[PDB]
Protein backbone atom coordinates (compact mmCIF):
# COMPACT_ATOMS: atom_id res chain seq x y z
CA UNK A 1 0.00 0.00 0.00
CA UNK A 2 1.01 3.63 -0.40
CA UNK A 3 2.85 4.75 -3.51
CA UNK A 4 2.71 1.34 -5.16
CA UNK A 5 0.95 1.03 -8.49
CA UNK A 6 -0.76 -2.36 -8.66
CA UNK A 7 0.23 -3.55 -12.12
CA UNK A 8 3.88 -2.71 -11.50
CA UNK A 9 3.78 -4.74 -8.30
CA UNK A 10 2.12 -7.64 -10.10
CA UNK A 11 4.35 -7.66 -13.16
CA UNK A 12 7.30 -7.47 -10.80
CA UNK A 13 5.88 -10.21 -8.57
CA UNK A 14 5.70 -12.54 -11.56
CA UNK A 15 9.48 -12.37 -12.00
CA UNK A 16 10.37 -13.44 -8.46
CA UNK A 17 7.50 -15.03 -6.55
CA UNK A 18 6.65 -17.18 -9.55
CA UNK A 19 9.37 -19.63 -8.58
CA UNK A 20 7.40 -20.69 -5.51
CA UNK A 21 6.01 -24.24 -5.73
CA UNK A 22 2.21 -24.38 -5.97
CA UNK A 23 1.19 -28.01 -6.32
CA UNK A 24 1.79 -29.55 -2.90
CA UNK A 25 4.95 -31.57 -2.44
CA UNK A 26 4.00 -35.14 -1.45
CA UNK A 27 0.46 -33.74 -1.91
CA UNK A 28 0.49 -32.84 1.80
CA UNK A 29 -2.64 -31.24 3.24
CA UNK A 30 -2.95 -29.65 6.72
CA UNK A 31 -5.71 -31.10 8.93
CA UNK A 32 -7.31 -28.31 10.97
CA UNK A 33 -9.91 -29.07 13.65
CA UNK A 34 -12.60 -27.07 15.51
CA UNK A 35 -10.53 -27.46 18.66
CA UNK A 36 -11.92 -27.78 22.19
CA UNK A 37 -11.97 -25.13 24.90
CA UNK A 38 -11.20 -26.36 28.43
CA UNK A 39 -12.49 -24.58 31.54
CA UNK A 40 -9.29 -25.14 33.52
CA UNK A 41 -7.02 -22.67 35.33
CA UNK A 42 -3.32 -22.22 36.10
CA UNK A 43 -2.08 -20.41 39.19
CA UNK A 44 1.66 -19.65 39.39
CA UNK A 45 2.86 -17.81 42.50
CA UNK A 46 6.17 -16.19 43.58
CA UNK A 47 4.87 -14.01 46.43
CA UNK A 48 7.84 -11.63 46.40
CA UNK A 49 6.57 -9.95 43.22
CA UNK B 1 -49.82 -48.90 74.33
CA UNK B 2 -48.77 -47.76 70.84
CA UNK B 3 -51.72 -46.19 68.96
CA UNK B 4 -49.40 -44.49 66.42
CA UNK B 5 -47.82 -47.78 65.29
CA UNK B 6 -49.32 -47.95 61.80
CA UNK B 7 -48.75 -44.32 60.83
CA UNK B 8 -45.20 -44.64 62.12
CA UNK B 9 -44.55 -47.65 59.92
CA UNK B 10 -46.00 -45.74 56.97
CA UNK B 11 -43.86 -42.65 57.44
CA UNK B 12 -40.92 -44.95 58.00
CA UNK B 13 -41.53 -46.53 54.63
CA UNK B 14 -41.82 -43.09 53.03
CA UNK B 15 -38.65 -41.79 54.66
CA UNK B 16 -36.50 -44.76 53.61
CA UNK B 17 -37.57 -44.29 50.03
CA UNK B 18 -37.04 -40.59 50.42
CA UNK B 19 -33.57 -40.88 51.92
CA UNK B 20 -32.75 -43.67 49.47
CA UNK B 21 -33.45 -41.13 46.77
CA UNK B 22 -31.70 -38.16 48.38
CA UNK B 23 -28.35 -39.61 49.51
CA UNK B 24 -26.81 -40.48 46.11
CA UNK B 25 -27.86 -37.09 44.74
CA UNK B 26 -26.44 -34.91 47.49
CA UNK B 27 -23.28 -36.99 47.67
CA UNK B 28 -22.93 -36.63 43.91
CA UNK B 29 -23.30 -32.88 44.36
CA UNK B 30 -20.47 -32.97 46.89
CA UNK B 31 -18.34 -34.95 44.46
CA UNK B 32 -19.16 -32.30 41.87
CA UNK B 33 -18.20 -29.30 44.00
CA UNK B 34 -15.06 -31.04 45.31
CA UNK B 35 -13.91 -32.54 42.01
CA UNK B 36 -11.80 -29.49 41.16
CA UNK B 37 -9.76 -30.06 44.34
CA UNK B 38 -9.70 -33.83 43.98
CA UNK B 39 -8.30 -33.58 40.46
CA UNK B 40 -6.00 -30.57 40.72
CA UNK B 41 -2.28 -30.92 40.00
CA UNK B 42 0.56 -28.88 41.45
CA UNK B 43 4.26 -28.65 40.64
CA UNK B 44 7.42 -27.01 41.94
CA UNK B 45 9.60 -24.87 39.69
CA UNK B 46 12.71 -23.33 41.26
CA UNK B 47 14.26 -20.61 39.03
CA UNK B 48 17.60 -22.41 38.69
C1 LIG C 1 -24.33 -42.75 45.48
C2 LIG C 1 -23.20 -43.70 45.97
C3 LIG C 1 -23.22 -43.89 47.50
C4 LIG C 1 -23.15 -42.54 48.26
C5 LIG C 1 -22.54 -42.70 49.67
C6 LIG C 1 -22.89 -41.52 50.61
C7 LIG C 1 -22.10 -41.56 51.89
C8 LIG C 1 -21.27 -40.33 52.09
C9 LIG C 1 -20.35 -40.45 53.31
O1 LIG C 1 -20.81 -40.76 54.38
O2 LIG C 1 -18.94 -40.21 53.17
C10 LIG C 1 -18.48 -39.01 53.83
C11 LIG C 1 -18.73 -37.83 52.89
C12 LIG C 1 -17.41 -37.17 52.55
O3 LIG C 1 -16.95 -37.67 51.27
P1 LIG C 1 -15.45 -37.35 50.84
O4 LIG C 1 -14.58 -37.38 52.07
O5 LIG C 1 -15.37 -35.98 50.21
O6 LIG C 1 -14.93 -38.44 49.80
C13 LIG C 1 -13.54 -38.45 49.49
C14 LIG C 1 -13.35 -38.13 47.99
O7 LIG C 1 -14.31 -38.87 47.25
C15 LIG C 1 -11.96 -38.53 47.49
O8 LIG C 1 -11.57 -39.69 48.21
P2 LIG C 1 -11.76 -41.15 47.52
O9 LIG C 1 -10.77 -41.31 46.41
O10 LIG C 1 -11.56 -42.23 48.55
O11 LIG C 1 -13.24 -41.27 46.93
C16 LIG C 1 -13.74 -42.57 46.64
C17 LIG C 1 -14.88 -42.88 47.60
C18 LIG C 1 -15.18 -41.63 48.44
O12 LIG C 1 -14.31 -41.62 49.57
C19 LIG C 1 -15.00 -41.61 50.84
O13 LIG C 1 -14.81 -40.72 51.62
C20 LIG C 1 -15.99 -42.76 51.19
C21 LIG C 1 -17.47 -42.33 51.16
C22 LIG C 1 -18.21 -42.81 49.88
C23 LIG C 1 -17.95 -44.28 49.57
C24 LIG C 1 -18.68 -45.22 50.57
C25 LIG C 1 -19.36 -46.41 49.87
C26 LIG C 1 -20.70 -46.81 50.56
C27 LIG C 1 -21.69 -47.44 49.58
O14 LIG C 1 -16.03 -43.23 46.88
C28 LIG C 1 -15.84 -44.34 46.00
O15 LIG C 1 -15.87 -44.17 44.79
C29 LIG C 1 -15.61 -45.75 46.57
C30 LIG C 1 -16.29 -46.83 45.71
C31 LIG C 1 -16.71 -48.06 46.53
C32 LIG C 1 -17.84 -48.85 45.84
C33 LIG C 1 -18.39 -49.99 46.71
C34 LIG C 1 -17.83 -51.36 46.32
C35 LIG C 1 -18.91 -52.33 45.82
C36 LIG C 1 -19.87 -51.68 44.85
O16 LIG C 1 -19.63 -36.88 53.47
C37 LIG C 1 -19.46 -36.61 54.89
O17 LIG C 1 -18.47 -36.00 55.29
C38 LIG C 1 -20.54 -37.07 55.92
C39 LIG C 1 -19.91 -37.85 57.08
C40 LIG C 1 -20.47 -37.47 58.46
C41 LIG C 1 -21.94 -37.94 58.64
C42 LIG C 1 -22.43 -37.75 60.06
C43 LIG C 1 -22.73 -39.11 60.77
C44 LIG C 1 -24.13 -39.14 61.40
C45 LIG C 1 -24.09 -39.37 62.92
C1 LIG D 1 -41.18 -24.26 61.46
C2 LIG D 1 -39.79 -24.37 60.88
C3 LIG D 1 -39.23 -25.78 60.96
C4 LIG D 1 -38.27 -26.10 59.82
C5 LIG D 1 -37.89 -27.59 59.77
C6 LIG D 1 -37.08 -27.97 58.52
C7 LIG D 1 -36.47 -29.39 58.63
C8 LIG D 1 -36.01 -29.99 57.26
C9 LIG D 1 -35.37 -31.41 57.43
C10 LIG D 1 -35.77 -32.42 56.30
C11 LIG D 1 -35.19 -33.85 56.51
C12 LIG D 1 -36.24 -34.94 56.26
C13 LIG D 1 -35.73 -36.08 55.37
C14 LIG D 1 -36.87 -37.04 54.90
C15 LIG D 1 -38.19 -36.79 55.67
C16 LIG D 1 -39.45 -37.26 54.89
O1 LIG D 1 -39.37 -37.61 53.72
O2 LIG D 1 -40.73 -37.27 55.56
C17 LIG D 1 -41.88 -37.43 54.69
C18 LIG D 1 -42.96 -38.21 55.48
C19 LIG D 1 -44.34 -38.21 54.83
O3 LIG D 1 -45.25 -38.87 55.71
P1 LIG D 1 -46.81 -38.70 55.46
O4 LIG D 1 -47.40 -37.80 56.52
O5 LIG D 1 -47.47 -40.05 55.51
O6 LIG D 1 -47.02 -38.03 54.03
C20 LIG D 1 -47.95 -36.96 53.89
C21 LIG D 1 -47.68 -36.23 52.57
N1 LIG D 1 -46.27 -36.03 52.38
O7 LIG D 1 -43.11 -37.61 56.78
C22 LIG D 1 -42.75 -38.49 57.85
O8 LIG D 1 -43.45 -39.45 58.14
C23 LIG D 1 -41.46 -38.18 58.64
C24 LIG D 1 -41.64 -36.96 59.58
C25 LIG D 1 -40.34 -36.63 60.34
C26 LIG D 1 -39.66 -35.36 59.76
C27 LIG D 1 -38.71 -34.68 60.77
C28 LIG D 1 -37.90 -33.54 60.13
C29 LIG D 1 -37.47 -32.48 61.17
C30 LIG D 1 -36.05 -31.94 60.88
C31 LIG D 1 -35.92 -30.43 61.23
Amino acid sequence: AGGVEHQQLLDLAQKHLGGIPWTYAEDAVPTLTPCRFTGSEIRHRDDAL
Amino acid sequence: SEPEHDHRKRMGLKMLMMMALLVPLVYTIKRHKWSVLKSRKLAYRPPK
